[PDB]
RNA sequence: GUCAGGUAGAGAAUACCAAGGCGCUUGAGAGAACUCGGGUGAAGGAACUAGGCAAAAUGGUGCCGUGCACGCUGAUAUGUAGG
RNA sequence: CUGGAGAACUGAGGGGGGCUGCUCCUAGUACGAGAGGACCGGAGUGGACGCAUCACUGGUGUUCGGGUUGUCAUGCCAAUGGCACUGCCCGGUAGCUAAAUGCGGAAGAGAUAAGGAAACUUGCCCCGAGAUGAGUUCUCCCUGACCCUUUAAGGGUCCUGAAGGAACGUUGAAGACGACGACGUUGAUAGGCCGGGUGUGUAAGCGCAGCGAUGCGUUGAGCUAACCGGUACUAAUGAACCGUGAGG
């Protein structure tokens, strides 16, 4: 109880719904000498770890010859907004198998 | 104090500080001791409670010498010629505000993130001994 | 550092849980009477409440239709009141074959 | 040396059953200070050694590539060439 | 300056330790006839070794959950369970492990040698009274009778069982030699019954269409061990044993 009345007030109730296997883009902050960027990133979600406010879901981009997998911090301030594009359709918490999809319309 | 857990902060230039989040109830202090008696001078402080039939009165008697309440277990701190305390004098965690860096019994040269005394509560950058729910002592870290 | 295998070990407590339900006492080994409440409570919780899927898996557990139908018919109301502790050990010395603590296991019933 | 059923399979291998034959002539609790033997465990996959030995990987065939098909077919045909 | 217990301290002595390299400010400075260009101190950034070590980053997890091949039992089909290495493959919420994260070596003081240095003796961290000036400081409990009597730490009989601790039972993440952390009925430590979160990702049953193999509604639902937040209507209960009664 201790550690949850800490982490309550840290946490932040903006964080938008998303599933394994949507189509998600984030937002997040980059620091440059003395200058704030909002950097894009596409990708695909393939796994999400809930733990509260050490809650975080892996995203696989492929990008220019290879996928490259980003881990992001769902409650870290370095992440500004999500947002999903695709409802992919998939049935399996952990989508690891896209390493070596249908649409949900619902 | 007592060891509760653990988990992290978040600043807001964007990095994240895993912090030990220890509990430290106010500590009433019990004996004073002094170079008549004891030949060093040094205080002995006690926290949290004991159940009455489970306290032997033995120390019962001894907490009653000093006012105090029965708590769980007895430490002491050798004083540093600086600073003078009464039998029965509260502590609480607010003497750590002006200290940046504690000593955690020992992992020592660990910084503080933030102190409060409305909750008793004081946080510490990295890891302590033990587990949760185990008893640690902090003092200012030693190597300035 | 902890801080009979797998399958034999299920199986007999399968067949030791069914044993007490159908006979309400049995005399067992202490340590193998401690271990089965984690086994046995859980079914009578489950019955007190009826219903198709849970008909089901108390049946996957134990895999006997006369203790599906001892429960869920009086094992059930009987214990409906009662919020868990439904099992009483009771010491009853040690066996004379191997010296091994004996105890019997019971169900909170049978006050006729 | 002979007699050795059903399903799966190329087979006399192996797994799962019926009939028949049995629990092998010390047991009940507690967990490993790693003496022994398997499966799995990040990889610049040789940073070990005289020797990548023993393991692991591997094996097949609804086959046109010197990669593809593979467990089920409303229907073609409510069983197609044919003994 | 030897009565019988439960704690907090003083620390002699002994053991593990005195990491390394680079850049920036000091500074186009010192030395040298120019160029080249400091050393030390301070700050910051890597790697190696050791203690602590999980809120966050990976892997593993023979109990729960999803999917499935060959065969069999439960008088049946559907729906399950057991065996074939955990049947094989893909994950995860507690406990155990590091690549990552975090801390420690540096500075100060008395005594150096050579001609006032990273070595010795310290400061920092862990342990310490079977270290005999013989239990410091603080606290709790105790003021009970007759004979023999060579009349003195002698023997015998009767009465008493405190403080505190141990055993048995519910727990043992201190790593099985276990007297150890707490709690044991003014009682939630463990084994259950609920709620919440995570993982698994569309179960059983019913209904529409195709009258098949799937998918949708029912339903982000069902289930979920060692853990989180509550509740004693179950069980740790009530008598002993051990240790004494004013201290040369």
């Amino acid at each position: 109880n201790i550690i949850k009345q800490l982490e309550q007030e840290q946490m932040k109730q903006d964080v938008p719904s998303f599933r394994p296997g949507d189509t998600v883009e984030v937002k997040v902050w980059v620091v440059e000498g003395s200058k704030k960027r909002l950097q894009a990133f596409e990708g695909v979600v393939i796994a999400i770890r809930n733990r509260g406010l050490h809650s975080a879901f892996t995203v696989r981009k492929i990008s220019n010859g290879e996928g490259v997998e980003r881990v992001f911090q769902t409650h870290s301030p370095v992440v500004d907004s999500i947002s999903v594009k695709r409802r992919g359709a998939v049935r399996k918490a952990k989508l690891y198998y896209l390493r070596e999809i249908k649409e949900r319309l619902n | 104090g007592k060891k509760v857990g653990m988990t992290r902060i978040f600043t807001e230039d964007g990095v994240s500080i895993p912090v030990t989040v220890i509990e430290v109830e106010a500590n009433r202090v019990t004996q004073v001791k002094d170079l008549a008696n004891d030949g060093y001078r040094a205080i002995q402080v006690t926290t949290g409670a004991k159940k009455a039939n489970r306290v032997t009165k033995p120390e019962a008697g001894h907490f009653a010498k000093a006012g105090v309440e029965a708590g769980r277990g007895l430490w002491e701190f050798r004083l540093a010629e600086g600073e003078e305390f009464t039998v029965g004098q509260s502590i609480s965690v607010e003497l750590f505000a002006d200290v940046k860096k504690v000593d955690v019994t020992t992992v020592q040269s660990l910084d503080v993130v933030r102190v409060d005394a409305e909750r008793n509560l004081l946080l510490v950058k990295g890891a302590v001994p033990g587990a949760t729910g185990s008893d640690l002592i902090v003092k200012p870290a030693v190597k300035a | 550092m902890r801080h009979r295998n797998s399958s034999h070990r299920q199986a007999m407590f399968r067949n030791m849980a069914g044993s007490l339900v159908r006979h309400e006492i049995i005399k067992t080994t202490l340590p193998k009477a401690k271990e089965l409440r984690r086994v046995v409570e859980p079914l009578i919780t489950l019955a007190k409440t009826d219903s198709v899927a849970n008909r089901r898996l108390a049946f996957a557990r134990t895999r006997d239709n006369e203790i599906v139908a001892k429960l869920f018919n009086e094992l059930g109301p009987r214990f409906a009141s009662r919020a868990g502790g439904y099992t009483r050990i009771l010491k009853c010395g040690f066996r004379a074959g191997d010296n091994a603590p004996m105890a019997y296991i019971e169900l909170v019933d049978r006050s006729e």
